[PDB]
RNA sequence: CGACUCUUAGCGGUGGAUCACUCGGCUCGUGCGUCGAUGAAGAACGCAGCUAGCUGCGAGAAUUAAUGUGAAUUGCAGGACACAUUGAUCAUCGACACUUCGAACGCACUUGCGGCCCCGGGUUCCUCCCGGGGCUACGCCUGUCUGAGCGUCGCU
RNA sequence: CCCCGCGGACGCUACGCCGCGACGAGUAGGAGGGCCGCUGCGGUGAGCCUUGAAGCCUAGGGCGCGGGCCCGGGUGGAGCCGCCGCAGGUGCAGAUCUUGGUGGUAGUAGCAAAUAUUCAAACGAGAACUUUGAAGGCCGAAGUGGAGAAGGGUUCCAUGU
RNA sequence: CGACCUGGGUAUAGGGGCGAAAGACUAAUCGAACCAUCUAGUAGCUGGUUCCCUCCGAAGUUUCCCUCAGGAUAGCUGGC
RNA sequence: CGGCGACGUCGGCUACCCACCCGACCCGUCUUGAAACACGGACCAAGGAGUCUAACACGUGCGCGAGUCGGGGGCUCGCACGAAAGCCGCCGUGGCGCAAUGAAGGUGAAGGCCGGCGCGCUCGCCGGCCGAGGUGGGAUCCCGAGGCCUCUCCAGUCCGCCGAGGGCGCACCACCGGCCCGUCUCGCCCGCCGCGCCGGGGAGGUGGAGCACGAGCGCACGUGUUAGGACCCGAAAGAUGG
RNA sequence: CGCGACCUCAGAUCAGACGUGGCGACCCGCUGAAUUUAAGCAUAUUAGUCAGCGGAGGAGAAGAAACUAACCAGGAUUCCCUCAGUAACGGCGAGUGAACAGGGAAGAGCCCAGCGCCGAAUCCCCGCCCCGCGGCGGGGCGCGGGACAUGUGGCGUACGGAAGACCCGCUCCCCGGCGCCGCUCGUGGGGGGCCCAAGUCCUUCUGAUCGAGGCCCAGCCCGUGGACGGUGUGAGGCCGGUAGCGGCCCCCGGCGCGCCGGGCCCGGGUCUUCCCGGAGUCGGGUUGCUUGGGAAUGCAGCCCAAAGCGGGUGGUAAACUCCAUCUAAGGCUAAAUACCGGCACGAGACCGAUAGUCAACAAGUACCGUAAGGGAAAGUUGAAAAGAACUUUGAAGAGAGAGUUCAAGAGGGCGUGAAACCGUUAAGAGGUAAACGGGUGGGGUCCGCGCAGUCCGCCCGGAGGAUUCAACCCGGCGGCGGG
């Protein structure tokens, strides 16, 4: 269990840090698991959600195998918007339904120089841990 | 009001005592903090004894305690003179010295100088420059026998 | 509570000729608070009766001979199956209740081999009872960081720590105790004797040196000796059925005489 | 027969108890233990595209730079932003900047008024007007310059 | 020396069970018991619970001398309780008690100081009260007129609601 | 037409002011303003003091007290 | 032993409404006396008053016991729990208890019997023993003549029950002695490196919160008293500074 | 009768510096009550406390004896335990009340003035050059100024010191860098950044699931990680984290070595000869306050006013006498200790929106007072706004439909939704105000699987099935007994 005397297990404190988190760590909070193929291709498990990667919803009303591209990462509300995850409202227009990034798996990563740097960053640390506990 | 038999009690609680109450909830924390300081000090003086300087043999003053012997503040200047130790060198080699203590009897003086001579024999002196030993000690025994002594140096013993 | 709570108002009583209770009243106007009662334990926003104070004497000192004698009772109860079962420790298939394992356990490093040991000593059912007991606490403790509760598991007693603490400690209910530093709070978790204790052989052998025999004083406590029995043979049925007792008795009067209806 | 009144029950009001929750307190403990004339604390007034409060900020005004970070901010709009002839956002914060009062400092304030030295313009050097910049408080230390004394003397 | 029958109720949480006899008012006050009740902590119930917790409602079924408790039905929507110990900011009808809410009073008292209004039209869903016109009155220059100081601070002026 | 009325500016501040004097006035407060604190001031005096059952069950008398609406003391009560 | 039982009846003293007979004044409070023409109370909800600390006293529970107690400190990976727990012993310093009495100087708690001797002078030197005396009660325990037994007797083999009397006597109580300290009265001896305004001893009264083969210490709980805001609310006032 | 030196003063927007004000929990210096208790009250107590004024720092203050003692002596200060509710003070009433010794925490000692010696050996400022910048220092230079003999520096301070001889030991200091250690340490020294295990597996519950069953090989997988939080439930394996002497990157500090720049300059023992101290201070009288300090503990005002084998203290005033102990009237000093303010953290048998801070929220806000100052109330739709399109009546508020949702019998002060009180419906009743206790009766809502009313042990009889009933054999396991 937790032994570090400088990290708190207080429920009020953890909730306060979570809901008042700055956007640059709200990104880390809003991470998603990768698919089994991606988790095998890269030696990484989770990844912060990105604007233009495409995921499938695994929990809720919109569960299925359909692949939808992320269209908005709305960090203030801790939700992401996906293409076809939407509903009709009263006056006939469509509104995106925000779902938590922990309830999707990333099937494909929007890859730029920065993601690739983070991807090999995480994999290298995992490999060090594997050879430490060998 | 008095009620039947009892002890005439005089509590001293007429003086707004509740504004000056010393709780002891930091006592466990205080014991931890002093123990860290003790351990840090011992590491800082790595081979020197942790408790500190050797203290003299001292007889307790009054007629209640004058059968009992304890440790004093420091060795007297007369004790150092007949032990052959300069009063300014002694503090550099772990001998506490009290300039204001006199020796009214020879037995107390003579007991403390054997304490000094014997401590001098037990003392291992490191050269100021380890490469060049002038008169410190032989490197054969100062290497392996050098160990930080725990507890009071030569504890005073009735 | 705060020493200032309910007493930072400057309120005063209105007197007696104003058709209101003589309680102190908040001075001023232009706010709801004006003219409201203050300072009283019966007043909303007032001071509580006898405010709780930090010098309540939270701690108690217990005589050392008391405390050593609680440990001895706790240890003696942990070797009797009826008492350990009555604590609900599922010691059904345990080979022997003064349960002792080889010193090799002290050098365990992984949780897997700690789990495997408990299964092979038939102590795993106790752990599964701890798992079944994991639920939420009832009441305000959830708001006060005591969200989760669970049953107590077996107690592992060791002489040395060569990794045994790290190997265990992720197993719910398992508490590890050094034999030289026994805690009555851990041996009798609720004040009830009979906790299941698995002993390491080195810890088991040090037990005589730690508390002594009735013919040896403890060699690691410098002044302690085992408490003495005020009743050597606590077998009431055997004592009462002994021919010495039975010879001295009068015959039992087993006929019941019920009230006679006065005809 | 109806009205009215009373009791009970169903439903509906009024009201906000109860229960559950808690980014708040209270208490204890720990480590540090740092303001200011290089203008503090405090106050005032301003600063957002849409902005009253709160919050943040100071005419570079809901922020500049720098560094870390790595695609957002978001109520709406707008426009950015190859993320490499370097970057949204957030965090940090060491560069820069920091209005007026306030110990508050040219004098004075429920107002207003000066003086000195430079620079620019109307002047077309001589000093009037306008603007800009820098100075102009009290006490006190060392030193400097200028002095005072029928204070003590020296020479003439 | 039981044996054609191999058999023979219950009991004894010993802090339990059983028998017999006498007795039973009570303020102030004292003591005992409480499987009475509230909140939290250590144990324990391989406890309960989205197949519905707490709370609340109930012409529903019962238990206890009683404090109270269990069960059915409804509502509700996420927690809760039994037992052994531990610890209290632990039980209300009163205190001209505190805070909040609500009645009767009661559609009642009242909307009566300074003479006074009326006709027609317009807008408008809607006119005793707005606007225009007409008439009758009042302030009567020490004004119910026209402008300032103090104080207020946008109340000023248009348009709209 | 006067010891006349009145605006504004000034001065006097709490045991102090001011008073042609009423203990008047001193911000609806005056035989001692108002504000905060000492302060949860003291009260032998008034009011209140929260669940059940079971058992026992009073005194208003003695002595002393600046004692007479209160205590101490003995008595009466309960518990062990 | 009889009758009666499904869409109409059967049972449910509880619970809802109603009727009748009898009984029945509104609680709380002070008080000799309240339904009072005595005060508070329109109604409902939530809140609301013997608490905590310290110090005593007694009772009860626990550990150890002439001891007891580590509470301050220190040692143990420095810390999830754990600010806990464990340990110290030349850490028991110290506290309380184990000795009292006097203002103090100070002094400071063992007797009983048997013998020879001065003079067994109300007495001094020893011996030997036992180790807090005695009287009257005194739970319990011990001995116990004599009884209780068998299908019967001459004759004892083993133990059980009742038992008049007798004995040792716990705790405790009453009383009589004895011992320690203070203080009076009387009186005679003894001791010496200090021969003294020195030191010690005796008998008889009397003062003491004493001795007389310890009971205390620590922890917990309850009750009672007290100092603290002190069960809760309540002055008229006083003071300081604005 | 002018010019110079000095002394004592003055001015300057002179060159360069410093102080002011805030906070104030803790600390230091003053000032300083009354409520209260004494059952009244004045001394006393409250209390050297509240209020008032001044001054600091991360601590402050104190502090290296003009001490304690009376011993076989201890030995600066501060803090803890004890001494001890004691000695003592006190209308000796109520009440008040230390210290020494002992045991611990910590432990650290020193510097001037004076007396002397040394050619003022001393210090500040200003120019010039070099090494540097990182808080501004070092070196060299100046017939460059000033301070200073009305006294700077070195030596030296009661523990004695100095100077000469004699003997002995040459013995080794502190400062800022160059490169690198041990890698600084209970395994980084600190600060910051980014990372590191394992189920969203099968079947099902649901609006949603984190729920419920299951996952062969001793058992789904990880576990040095089963703290916590988030996510539509209630999650060790979905996510962030958590564990780890785990990884990587960035920045900063004192630690040893070889060198560098410069300083850096004799120490001890014996003998001899010398030298040695703080004054309107001590002390005394008196007055006031203070203390446990009692014929006067301390502090202060006024008067008197020292000495040097002296002075102070030795808890009863005084004289004489011996003894003990320290050496005042100058200065510095870390640690152990304090901390209701501040920065940043951790935790709790605490409170849970009338509670807990006044303040869970645009709270010291709204508002009140001329002002000093006083000072609230106020949390909750839903998982997601999906926040009710559209039709219809009305001028609109507001309705009826429809629609979203698991639910609007959740519709923007919206979770639950009590009581008082009110409307309506249903039933019953009603001239002694209602209400109540006891006893019945009537009606009504419900309950009773009410509605032909128990079960089960043995035996008898009838009609059917099944092995196998007993006894023997083999094996296993128990209970009891055994020199
Ligand atoms: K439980
Ligand atoms: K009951
Ligand atoms: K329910
Ligand atoms: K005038
Ligand atoms: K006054
Ligand atoms: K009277
Ligand atoms: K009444
Ligand atoms: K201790
Ligand atoms: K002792
Ligand atoms: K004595
Ligand atoms: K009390
Ligand atoms: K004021
Ligand atoms: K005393
Ligand atoms: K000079
Ligand atoms: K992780
Ligand atoms: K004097
Ligand atoms: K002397
Ligand atoms: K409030
Ligand atoms: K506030
Ligand atoms: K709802
Ligand atoms: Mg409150
Ligand atoms: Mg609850
Ligand atoms: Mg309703
Ligand atoms: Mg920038
Ligand atoms: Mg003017
Ligand atoms: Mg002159
Ligand atoms: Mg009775
Ligand atoms: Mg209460
Ligand atoms: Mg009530
Ligand atoms: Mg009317
Ligand atoms: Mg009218
Ligand atoms: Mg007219
Ligand atoms: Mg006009
Ligand atoms: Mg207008
Ligand atoms: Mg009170
Ligand atoms: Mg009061
Ligand atoms: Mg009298
Ligand atoms: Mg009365
Ligand atoms: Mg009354
Ligand atoms: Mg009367
Ligand atoms: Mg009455
Ligand atoms: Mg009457
Ligand atoms: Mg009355
Ligand atoms: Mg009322
Ligand atoms: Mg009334
Ligand atoms: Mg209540
Ligand atoms: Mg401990
Ligand atoms: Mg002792
Ligand atoms: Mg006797
Ligand atoms: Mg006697
Ligand atoms: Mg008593
Ligand atoms: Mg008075
Ligand atoms: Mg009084
Ligand atoms: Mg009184
Ligand atoms: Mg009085
Ligand atoms: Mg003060
Ligand atoms: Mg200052
Ligand atoms: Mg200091
Ligand atoms: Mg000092
Ligand atoms: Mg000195
Ligand atoms: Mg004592
Ligand atoms: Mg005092
Ligand atoms: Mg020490
Ligand atoms: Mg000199
Ligand atoms: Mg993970
Ligand atoms: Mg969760
Ligand atoms: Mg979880
Ligand atoms: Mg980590
Ligand atoms: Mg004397
Ligand atoms: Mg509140
Ligand atoms: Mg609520
Ligand atoms: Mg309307
Ligand atoms: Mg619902
Ligand atoms: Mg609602
Ligand atoms: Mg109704």
């Amino acid at each position: 269990m937790k032994f570090n005397p400088f990290v708190t297990s207080d429920r009020s404190k953890n909730r306060k840090r979570h809901f008042n988190a700055p956007s640059h760590i709200r990104r880390k909070i809003m991470s998603s698991p990768l698919s089994k193929e991606l988790r095998q291709k890269y030696n990484v498990r989770s990844m912060p959600i990105r604007k233009d990667d495409e995921v499938q919803v695994v929990r809720g009303h919109y569960k299925g195998q359909q692949i939808g591209k992320v269209v908005q990462v709305y960090r203030k509300k801790y939700v992401i918007y996906i293409e076809r995850v939407q509903r009709e409202k009263a006056n006939g227009t469509t509104v995106h339904v925000g779902i938590h990034p922990s309830k999707v798996v990333i099937t494909r990563l929007k890859l730029d120089k920065d993601r690739k740097k983070i991807l090999e960053r995480k994999a290298k640390s995992r490999q060090v841990g594997k050879e430490k506990g060998k | 009001a008095p009620s039947r038999n009892g002890m005439v009690l005089k509590p001293h609680f007429h003086k707004d005592w509740q504004r000056r109450v010393a709780t002891w909830f930091n006592q466990p924390a205080r014991k931890i903090r002093r123990r860290k300081a003790r351990q840090a000090k011992a590491r800082r003086i790595a081979p020197r004894p942790a408790s500190g300087p050797i203290r003299p043999i001292v007889r307790c003053p009054t007629v209640r305690y004058h059968t009992k012997v304890r440790a004093g503040r420091g060795f007297s200047l007369e004790e150092l003179r007949v032990a052959g130790i300069h009063k300014k060198v002694a503090r550099t080699i772990g001998i506490s010295v009290d300039p204001r203590r006199r020796n009214k009897s020879t037995e107390s003086l003579q007991a403390n100088v054997q304490r000094l001579k014997e401590y001098r024999s037990k003392l291992i002196l490191f050269p100021r420059k380890p490469s060049a030993p002038k008169k410190g000690d032989s490197s054969a025994e100062e290497l392996k026998l050098a160990t930080q002594l725990t507890g009071p140096v030569m504890p005073v013993r009735n | 509570v705060s020493e200032l709570a309910g007493h930072q108002t400057s309120a005063e009583s209105w007197g007696t000729g104003r058709a209101v209770a003589r309680i102190p009243r908040v001075r001023g106007g232009g706010t709801h608070r004006s003219g409201q009662g203050a300072f009283g334990n019966m007043c909303r926003g007032g001071r509580m009766f006898a405010p709780t104070k930090t010098w309540r004497r939270w701690h108690r000192r217990v005589n050392t001979t008391q405390k050593r004698y609680a440990i001895c009772s706790a240890l003696a109860a942990s070797a009797l199956p009826a008492l350990v079962m009555s604590k609900g420790h599922r010691i059904e298939e345990v080979p022997e209740l003064p349960l002792v394992v080889e010193d090799k356990v002290e050098g365990y490093k992984k949780t897997k081999e700690a789990v495997l040991l408990l299964k092979k000593l038939k102590a795993w059912n106790d752990i599964k009872k701890v798992y079944a007991s994991q639920r939420m606490r009832a009441g305000k403790g959830k708001m006060r960081n005591r969200r989760r509760i669970q049953r107590r598991g077996p107690c592992i007693i060791y002489n040395e720590d060569n990794g045994i603490i790290k190997a265990f400690r992720n197993i719910p209910g398992i508490t590890l105790l050094n034999v030289s530093k026994l805690n009555i709070l851990k041996l009798a978790p609720g004040g009830h004797v009979g906790r299941f204790c698995i002993w390491t052989e080195s810890a088991f052998r040090k037990l005589d040196e730690l508390y002594g025999t009735w013919r040896k004083a403890a060699s690691l406590k410098s002044n302690y000796n085992l408490p003495m029995h005020k009743m050597i043979n606590t077998d009431l049925s055997r004592i009462l059925k002994s021919p010495e007792i039975q010879r001295a008795l009068r015959a039992p009067r087993k006929k019941i005489h019920r009230r006679v209806l006065k005809k």
